[PDB]
């Protein structure tokens, strides 16, 4: 369509940073039945950790992204009933302006 | 489609058209026209062919 | 990154409600056939069961889930031991050439370098990986359970196009892998290649 | 797993070994000595017409759901006038087209149901 | 439940690559590796997952352990 | 300056779009007389939610090249719409100045 | 139908009945298997009415042995409202399970009028089971869940589904 | 003209109502699937005969 | 920046006017640097020759200088493009269409 593009891709690794000092907590200290309602928070399909407060990481992260601190193109889905926080980073991923 | 809200079952949100041609159609009548019109044309260009073979 | 290690990985569930729908298998890359989930997660780390039902289930109430998973681990109580699994995966692999170790170091390699690469060069992988086929055995089990629809492939979400830049990115991939190994054949052939 | 049940000592899966000259339910780990007797008669149940699952996914903040409907209908048990409802959660074909409600300042589910309570009371 | 096979497997003291059988008794998980060249046996147990290549190799390994032949 | 997004097809799963701006104004959702009843337009439903996380730029940018120079594409029916997309391709015209 | 019969309508509806394929499977809620040694009563209240109710009727008849009584019961609870839409009743089924499972399964019935429509079912094992009700392999009850569920036509015609009846 | 067009207009509007009305049948379970059909199909076709009915 | 080596020996800057006249394709060199470490025979009887620290002690590594690797297809108006930063006075200069 006219406006709509196609992302390039960018490194995952300063949004990792920004999700681990945003208090996600590893997987290997991850118990299931200790923070059952925690959510999974991960980017590009690696389960990357989970965390507890999902609403507020996810306002910061929508936040930086309005900034610019984070690359417009990077895509952020939160699932509220699956409880499952999804970025992605990486290239040939079609967007559009809103 | 992105602009109605989760399980709705109205006609207007399932591919409804209220509208004619001559008073138009709003974008998501046009986009579920068009989703039909392609239903359409995809089995049109399978006609062409398999009626063929079943010719032969 | 551009290895790109693709290889594909599949969760079966067998039969049907009444069959072999009971255990779930796995294949592996490399592996001359498929092997079940428990093993797989004996071999990972994950000695005791629960503990493995700790990382395919996420809610001990969901009392249908463990039910389905029962068969699985009726099926792999045999193994017990981690370097049990990790010879039984190995020997599963291909002819025991490595007959010393009994193929450790080959299954060690395969759950290491090609069991879900992209987690990988990390030996933290024994839990990571780990949670992550536990993630995908939920989505399996949740799916069979009628509680999730099956997956569209025709969500346009769930595809990529691959522009100038990634095709002209795997094609010069090829080209220089090709004259990186032409350059090395020279060095080969050639004594004092050096100066050549 | 209808309740809990695990080795204290090994946290391996106990199955069940009935004592004959007791004539009690027993439970031992295969690989292990531990020794556990039956709490409960129930040791297996199928269900094939379900009640579960229908509100699977009801959060702490489900109304911050943007794209779920809204309605006004009166929670029973608070009489608050707003809520965010969704139809059952479960993908078989034959579930009816029921609907399930949750009062936005009581994290409570009512259903339009005329006959059949919440799926937790159904 | 009786099962015998013919595989790739080399024939030791008998130097055929072809030439490698076994027996397997599932009702008392008891079986041995059978040399069709080499002869007599190699009596072990049987697990509930021991395919026949499992069996082999497995019973293999416990040859090195042993230093004996493949039946 | 967070006055746009890039709505990845993944992404906008989570969101609530308006069709136009004038589906934000309160007097839609509120005022159900009016005296613009012009039985000449086409028939638009009311405002239905309030919760809207982002609005279309515009309608029309959904369609193509060689669809955005159709007039008055929403009077056709599909079909001829495609057909237009297709032979708009082969019209004789100056395709470079040089 | 018939030239006798086609005018009509219930007898097209009998004809429905004899023709369509149906089997526990679309009538039962859930099966379970519970532990209960007791071979002539029950730990379960619930079940204590229907047990009285075959009590002075199933136990109370001649040569009571206890071959076909075991510690495990297979419960299953019936949908009122399926063997309704069906025409069927606890009598059918009954002997339907019965004709499949002559002396190999004994079974308890519930009282039509009842709300908790349950076939209380006990394992078969003579020389074992003949004074004792020794604990059987609970495996040997999924396979016969398994064939209650997958192998008892209750009645129609095989590779018969939905009839649809209309004029 | 326009006397048609307001009758056409309130055509359309009956059948709305019409499959509103269903609708809140279906989602009170009071609904009764049609035999040789589940509930969500007997509903569907119900709304789609009533919606071709209207365009007729 | 894209190029043409004549036949005649002699390089020349290669616009995409006269590549598409003359039937040449628009590309541009590739140069690399090539480090080149040599580790000379050691030739110390022992575990020395099976240790290639005693190899990496007989160190001499020489200058690397620009390889010419090949030659990449450069598309029109990218970043290394002639007429990237040409504007519209240059762009009919060169013979482009604007
Ligand atoms: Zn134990
Ligand atoms: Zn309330």
């Amino acid at each position: 369509s006219l406006m709509s593009c196609i992302s390039v891709g960018t490194d995952p690794m300063p949004i990792i940073t920004f999700l681990s000092e945003w208090g996600m907590e590893p997987l290997e200290d991850y118990v299931p039945h200790q923070s059952p309602d925690a959510t999974r928070v991960f980017v590009n399909g690696v389960w990357h950790g989970v965390h507890r407060n999902p609403a507020r990481l996810m306002e910061t992260l929508r936040t930086l992204r309005r900034k610019g601190d984070i690359n417009p193109e990077v895509s952020m889905i939160r699932d509220i009933r699956e409880k499952e926080l999804k970025i992605f980073t990486d290239a040939g991923r079609v967007y559009r302006p809103l | 489609l992105p602009h109605f809200s989760k399980d709705d079952y109205s006609p207007e949100s399932k591919g409804f058209v209220e509208n004619s041609y001559l008073r138009g159609l709003t974008p998501q009548e046009f986009f579920f026209h068009a989703m039909g019109g392609r239903e359409g044309l995809i089995d049109t260009a399978v006609k062409t062919a398999e009626t063929g073979y079943i010719q032969r | 990154k551009g290895s790109r290690f693709i290889s594909t990985l599949q969760v079966k569930l067998y039969g049907r409600e009444g069959s072999s729908a009971r255990t779930i298998k796995a294949t592996l890359p490399y592996i001359k056939q498929d092997i079940p989930i428990v093993i797989i997660f004996r071999a990972l780390g994950i000695i005791p069961d629960g503990e493995i039902l700790e990382h395919i289930c996420y809610d001990v109430n969901d009392w249908q889930m463990l039910e389905m998973l029962k068969p699985c681990v009726e099926d792999g109580f045999v193994i017990q031991d981690r370097e049990t699994a990790l010879d039984f995966i190995g020997r599963r692999g291909t002819a025991l050439g490595i007959k010393k170790e009994k193929r450790i170091q080959y299954a060690k390699d395969i759950l290491q370098k090609e069991f879900l690469p992209h987690i990988t060069q990390l030996e933290g992988f024994e839990s990571r990986k780990a949670f992550f086929l536990g993630y995908m055995i939920n989505r399996l089990l949740l799916c069979a359970l009628d509680r999730k629809d099956q997956d569209d492939r025709d969500h346009f979400g769930k595809k990529r196009l691959d522009l100038a830049g990634p095709l002209l990115a795997q094609l010069f991939k090829t080209l220089f892998k090709k004259l990186t190994k032409d350059i090395f054949r020279y060095m080969q052939r050639t004594v004092e290649e050096a100066h050549d | 797993m209808t309740t809990f049940r695990f080795c204290r000592d090994c946290n391996n899966m106990l199955y069940p070994r009935e004592d004959k000259e007791n004539n009690r339910l027993l439970f031992e780990c295969r690989t292990c000595s531990y020794v556990e007797e039956a709490g409960s008669p129930l040791v297996y149940r199928h269900e094939l017409i379900t009640n579960i699952g229908e509100t699977a996914g009801v959060v702490q903040d489900i109304g911050s759901d943007p794209t779920l409907p809204r309605s006004d209908r009166e929670c029973p048990k608070c009489h608050s006038r707003e809520n965010v409802f969704f139809q059952s959660q479960q993908r078989r074909k034959d579930t009816s087209m029921v609907l399930f409600f949750v009062c936005l300042s009581c994290s409570h589910i009512f259903t339009s149901d005329q006959k059949n309570k919440r799926t937790q009371f159904s | 439940l009786v099962q015998k096979l013919d595989t790739k497997f080399n024939c030791l003291f008998c130097n055929h690559e072809k030439s490698v059988s076994c027996t397997l008794d599932k009702k008392n998980s008891i079986g041995t590796l059978s040399c069709k060249i080499c002869g007599q046996s190699f009596q072990t147990r049987i697990n509930s997952l021991s395919q026949p290549v499992d069996v082999y190799s497995d019973w293999f390994d416990a040859v090195e352990e042993v230093n004996s032949g493949r039946g | 300056e967070g006055l746009v997004e890039y709505i990845d097809a993944e992404e906008e799963e989570s969101i609530l779009i308006a069709m136009q701006p004038e589906d934000l104004e309160p007097a839609e959702a509120n005022e159900e007389n009016d005296l613009d009843v012009d039985p000449a337009k086409r028939i638009r439903v009311s405002h239905h939610a309030t919760t809207f996380t982002h609005c279309e730029i515009h309608p029309s940018m959904i369609l193509g090249v060689a669809a955005s120079i159709i007039p008055f594409p929403d009077h056709n029916q599909s079909p001829r719409n495609t057909y237009q997309s297709a032979m708009g391709k082969q019209a004789m015209g100056v395709f470079l100045t040089n | 139908l018939e030239p006798g019969h086609a005018a009509d309508q219930e007898q097209a509806k009998l004809i429905r009945s004899a023709i369509e394929h149906t089997t526990l499977k679309s009538v039962t809620i859930a099966s379970e298997i519970y532990y209960d040694p007791d071979p002539r009563s029950t730990v379960i209240p619930e079940d204590e009415e229907i047990i009285q109710l075959h009590f002075s009727l199933l136990d109370e008849e001649a040569e009571q042995s206890f071959d076909q009584q075991s510690p495990w019961l297979l419960r299953l609870e019936l949908d009122r409202a399926a063997m309704n839409d069906k025409d069927l009743t606890m009598g059918q089924v009954g002997e339907r399970i019965k004709q499949t499972f002559k002396n190999d399964l004994f079974v308890i019935w519930s009282e039509d009028n009842d709300e908790k429509l349950i076939i209380r079912c006990r394992v078969v094992r003579p020389k074992s089971l003949d004074a004792e009700t020794e604990a059987e392999e609970d495996h040997m009850l999924k396979k016969i869940e398994n064939t209650m569920l997958e192998n008892i036509t209750l009645r129609g015609v095989e590779n018969i589904e939905r009839v649809v009846m209309m004029k | 003209d326009g006397p048609t067009m307001r009758e056409i207009t309130e055509t359309i509007a009956e059948a709305k109502k019409k499959v509103l009305d269903v609708t809140k049948e279906a989602q009170a379970n009071l609904l009764t699937a049609k035999h040789g059909m589940t509930l969500r199909e007997s509903f569907e076709d119900n709304v789609v005969r009533f919606l071709n009915e209207a365009r007729d | 920046k894209p190029m043409v080596n004549e036949s005649d020996g002699v390089t020349h800057a290669l616009y995409p006017q006269e590549a598409r006249l003359r039937n040449l394709t628009y590309s541009s060199g590739l140069f690399v640097d090539v480090k080149k470490r040599t580790y000379e025979a050691i030739d110390v009887p022992g575990r020395e020759l099976k240790y290639e620290l005693i190899a990496e002690e007989s160190e001499d590594d020489s200058e690397s200088g620009k390889v010419f690797i090949g030659r990449l297809p450069i598309m029109l108006r990218s970043k290394n493009c002639y007429l990237s930063e040409a504007t519209e006075s240059d762009l009919y200069k060169l013979k482009e269409c604007p």
